RNA sequence: AAGGAACUUUGCAAUCUCACCCCGUAACUUCGGAAGAAGGGGUCCCCACGCUUCGCGUGGGGCGCAGUGAAUAGGCCCAG
RNA sequence: AUUCCUUGUCGGGUAAGUUCCGACCUGCACGAAAGGCGUAACGAUCUGGGCGCUGUCUCAACGAGGGACUCGGUGAAAUU
RNA sequence: GAUGUCGGCUCGUCGCAUCCUGGGGCUGAAGAAGGUCCCAAGGGUUGGGCUGUUCGCCCAUUAAAGCGGCACGCGAGCUGGGUUCAGAACGUCGUGAGACAGUUCGGUCUCUAUCCGCUACGGGCGCAGGAGAAUUGAGGGGAGUUGCUCCUAGUACGAGAGGACCGGAGUGAACGGACCGCUGGUCUCCCUGCUGUCGUACCAACGGCACAUGCAGGGUAGCUAUGUCCGGAACGGAUAACCGCUGAAAGCAUCUAAGCGGGAAGCCAGCCCCAAGAUGAGUUCUCCCACUGUUUAUCAGGUAAGACUCCCGGAAGACCACCGGGUUAAGAGGCCAGGCGUGCACGCAUAGCAAUGUGUUCAGCGGACUGGUGCUCAUCAGUCGAGGUCUUGACCA
């Protein structure tokens, strides 16, 4: 058949601690010097198109 | 251990594929929005293609030809640009980070000269 | 760099034109005949190693004739052989000199270049019968 | 015991007589003693050199103060010798002697994680009278119903490398004190541009 | 691992000046090379080698040229680093017309 | 690299060989065969001369490590 | 493709041959259309040897691509 | 309602009734070579030919080519030769269908590991303030083999032939570790050459495709062994068999009854590596320093020293982790110079009927190497992080 194979149901318990480490990190948002919406350290301001001067088109 | 130092993600003919389409894009367009990676990896491809066409002369023409099969960005690279970057001691390709994508989640990016 | 089936040119006129390796020794020459083994394992024969073998090409009349299990002693090798200025000599074909048990020559004379490092392990009436010793 | 710190510089090919030697040139920098081990004090006997320099702004203030007690200019590594203790600020000069036999020690080259074959100079199997463990894969891991367990210790994949590594007595070919080189027979552990740890025979023959 | 500002290329060029040796300019065709036997127990000998250089590998203490012989019917080849103390002095015997750097080609 | 079956139940596997032209070819035989036996040589470019073409032959000359220059492409033998 | 005793015995080939070839006859338990012996040619047949070549191997290395690893999307299974 | 069965390979570990090497006692031990028994398990214990073979026989060596255990160790590790499926044959038995003590050729070995176990690597929290760094070593792991030659010395011994112990030098083998300078290997586009065909209008020069490099020749960094460099130890302490000192019981004798010394490749220590989750959580140096909050929100919240996040990279790496840089900037790229590799570029001129050759040109081109240089991006920010419990004692204003 299917080789090797689970012995026993793994409990709700010990299923769950196996998650202790599967949460997301919150982006580190910061807020843009001009048009004052939220942005990504290292990026483009997504509102203005910004970056010092204006790059990409609003 | 791997300490080499170029970097594929295809096979030999296509990553000159890649390297060459994306430096025709740059050099005709002046600036194209692609993979982060993508864009890191031309950067240098097309630094070294300027470099080439600052010669003037037919052999540094012929010789941007191989990589550039456009006549008219050859052309391009050849009389307009590489001319205006005549005392730029290399140096015009600049990457910025746009911000990932909705697909596959990648990570968008700049590249203009 | 000769292992047991190597087979080896003979560079003497003992009878024997062509010899295979059968075993790799730890050559000895001293105060007696050879010496014995210095281990029984030890993988490659190099230029002025003694190793015993088998004779599979022989010419009509001669004293060594085919099917003989005997000794010979490396005298010219493909693999590269280092020497301590720095410099390195390589032949095109590996070639052994066929001895008895105190590793005198049992031809007359011998054939081709050998090597300096014959000298060094001490074999005398090899590098006598020598016409280049490179 | 006696000890200093430098960098691998590379590996060159020189004559000594009629000899040519292999050399691994290390650049034994001049090294700052910064705090002396005394059984009074620290309950052992040893001294804390330093090595490359490090720019002030790049310094915190808790290693400011470690260096301005002893008054020197912030180092960037910092390592103890035991049972050496010496007079003013660490050079190989009168330290290392020409022909002496010494201790070379650094990280050796890491080459990440390793299967058997590499890692342990294992064997492998066959690549053609039928296989699917061609070449690398150990073989048996064990025995049987007895130590239904596997042994502590087995030889398995794992990163390879990158390990602390002393290379004992090796000659001092050459050295060249105000250009603080010293040229060594032989290879030292780690790439160049790793720092070394050249010191006195751990026990010299 | 040790950040050091320092030029490793010119600190390895120091200590190999003093082990480098300048020789005739040539590139392949044959060369009389003078080898010195100091070898031959306390006593100096001197034989010559001479071939045609195959190859010029390396640079500094390192360079090196390889000759290539027929001696006694059994080709023979020889690697010479260039600032080898045994080494007395290599002279152009004749240049050669090749297209390559590597002519292994002779082998056969 | 050097070695070349030492692998192994077994050269299993994977190489070598590889097209066309010329020379050449064994025991044995039901005289058909065995035979593509085995083995060896040639092969590209230019010019001039000859002919039966799409092409070929002879001469001289040229270039490369290499000329069925890449793809398709027999390993062979002895004995049961 | 038959033999137990058996790796029979002697010779061949191998440095060394429980297999293989050849002799011998003591055929446990060959034998004449359940055909006996032989036979050129044919065989993806089976056995044994040789030349060639080789990563099968000493003894493995480097390199490539596709997985394996990482992220974003969708998300099974035997088992318990 | 299934504990896969011989041999091989791979991988080991363990017993000692020890094959070698180490120490001894007796010998029908002169010496050398042995015999035999005792102590001793640290390491070592070769490659082939025949057979499915384990075994055994042979070849050639060796210090030696040990015997056993681990489900006749190991198939969720590999093989599948042997044996025990279905085809087929021979011998034999059976009237037969079939059969074996047999013999012969053939014959599917099941991608995903849940727990324990094992190798690597992180996240968490603890270690009575928050931090940067240097560390002791309780403990643990690795390693541990041996020949040959010379000197002692042609001495001891021996009638001679021969020929040492003890001590002291060298040099291998196999194993291991590191390393890439050498010698080589590779180096999937760094350089050149070559074919067919298609394209860039044509010529000339190039590009694609012929592999997931079309093929060939070479090749830097890197990585690499077949290439180098080092290594097993010396000294010590306690022992083993064993050899002895002092010495009674037993007016002698006795190595033992009390005491003491010596004595092994083994034991502990020394060598290399890990190591304070050593919850028994150790030590040293250095830094910051006592902030705010209505009996309506009983500890949260600004912050320090310091770090993380993000970015650009790395002889670090699966991911994490680790090291470096982040404009007060040479971190990476580019660019400049150099090295190194390839081996003489395009274009033009000349020579020739042409193929081609010569010059211009040690050309030209150029991955990873060594520097330099502020041309490009390391922008801008955000997040987090102390204000130190109690009891006793001692010193103190
Ligand atoms: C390839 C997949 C295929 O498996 C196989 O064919 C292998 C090769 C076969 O092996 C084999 O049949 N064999 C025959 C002998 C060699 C090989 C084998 C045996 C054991 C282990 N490995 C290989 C099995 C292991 C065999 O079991 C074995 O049966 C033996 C009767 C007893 C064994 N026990 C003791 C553990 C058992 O494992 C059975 C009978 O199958 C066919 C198992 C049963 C459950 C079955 O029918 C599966 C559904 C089977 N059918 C399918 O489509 O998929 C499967 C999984
Ligand atoms: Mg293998
Ligand atoms: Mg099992
Ligand atoms: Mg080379
Ligand atoms: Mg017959
Ligand atoms: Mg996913
Ligand atoms: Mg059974
Ligand atoms: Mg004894
Ligand atoms: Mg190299
Ligand atoms: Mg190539
Ligand atoms: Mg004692
Ligand atoms: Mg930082
Ligand atoms: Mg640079």
């Amino acid at each position: 058949a299917k080789h090797p194979v689970p012995k026993k149901k793994t409990s709700k318990s010990k299923r769950d601690m196996r998650r202790s480490h599967h949460a997301l990190t919150a982006p580190n948002l910061t807020e843009c010097p001009q048009c004052h919406g939220k942005k990504l350290s290292h990026h483009i301001c997504p509102n203005c198109g910004y970056y010092d001067g204006r790059q990409v088109l609003a | 251990h791997g300490k080499a130092g170029r970097k594929l993600n295809r096979n030999s003919s296509a990553r000159v594929a890649l390297a060459r389409a994306q430096a025709t894009a740059l050099l005709r367009e002046g600036r194209i929005q692609t993979t982060l990676t993508k864009a890191k990896e031309l950067r240098p491809f097309v630094e070294q293609l300027i470099t080439t066409a600052k010669g003037g002369d037919l052999h540094s023409r012929r010789l941007v030809a191989q990589d550039i099969h456009d006549k008219d960005v050859v052309r391009k690279v050849m009389d307009e640009v590489a001319p205006k970057y005549a005392e730029r001691p290399g140096g015009y390709t600049r990457i910025l980070r746009v911000g990932t994508r909705r697909g596959d989640g990648v990570t968008m990016a700049l590249i203009e000269l | 760099m000769i292992m047991p089936q190597s087979r080896l040119d003979v560079a003497d006129n003992s009878g024997a034109r062509e010899i295979m390796c059968i075993r790799v020794l730890n050559s000895g020459i001293g105060g007696k005949g050879l010496t014995t083994g210095g281990g029984g394992n030890k993988r490659y024969a190099h230029v002025g190693d003694i190793i015993v073998a088998s004779v599979k090409d022989a010419a009509p009349r001669g004293a060594v004739k085919a099917g003989d299990v005997v000794k010979a002693v490396v005298v010219r090798t493909s693999h590269a052989i280092k020497r301590a200025d720095g410099s390195t000599i390589r032949f095109d074909r590996n070639a052994a000199v066929i001895i008895n048990n105190q590793g005198e020559p049992r031809g007359t004379r011998v054939f081709g270049p050998v090597a300096r490092e014959l000298r060094d392990r001490r074999f005398m009436k090899i590098v006598s019968l020598a016409p280049e010793v490179l | 015991m006696k000890g200093i710190l430098g960098t691998k510089i590379g590996m060159t090919q020189i004559w000594k007589n009629d000899r040519a030697i292999p050399v691994t040139v290390v650049l034994a920098g001049p090294c700052p003693i910064v705090q002396r081990k005394t059984a009074q004090t620290d309950g052992y006997e040893a001294v804390q050199i330093g090595y490359a320099p490090k720019a002030e702004r790049k310094v915190n203030k808790p290693m400011q103060g470690h260096f301005a007690k002893a008054g020197v200019a912030p180092t960037r590594i910092l390592r103890e010798f035991r049972g050496f203790a010496p007079d003013g600020d660490s050079v190989n000069v009168d330290i290392f002697a020409e022909g002496e036999k010494i201790d070379a020690t650094g990280t050796s080259k890491g080459k990440g994680t390793q299967g058997v074959m590499k890692r342990w100079n294992f064997a492998g199997g066959p690549a053609s009278h039928g296989s699917k463990k061609w070449h690398r894969r150990p073989g048996s891991i064990g025995q049987r119903k007895t130590p239904g367990r596997v042994y502590k210790g087995k030889r398995m994949a794992g990163h390879m490398g990158m390990e602390r590594v002393t290379v004992q007595n090796l000659e001092v070919v050459e050295i060249r004190a105000g250009e603080n080189l010293i040229l060594v027979k032989g290879a030292i552990p780690g790439a160049n541009g790793g720092l070394v740890v050249l010191r006195s025979a751990a026990k010299a023959s | 691992q040790t950040h050091i500002k320092i030029n490793r290329g010119e600190l390895l060029r120091g200590i190999e000046q003093d082990h480098t040796r300048q020789l005739p300019d040539f590139r392949p065709g044959d060369t009389v090379r003078v080898d010195t036997k100091v070898r031959e127990g306390n006593r100096t000998r001197s034989q010559a080698f001479e071939g045609v250089v195959i190859a010029i590998n390396g640079s500094g203490s390192r360079k090196s040229f390889t000759v290539r012989k027929i001696s006694f019917g059994e080709g023979v080849e020889r690697v010479f680093p260039f600032a080898s103390p045994l080494v007395n002095q290599v002279t152009i015997v004749e240049r050669g017309k090749v297209r390559r750097a590597k002519l292994y080609y002779l082998r056969e």
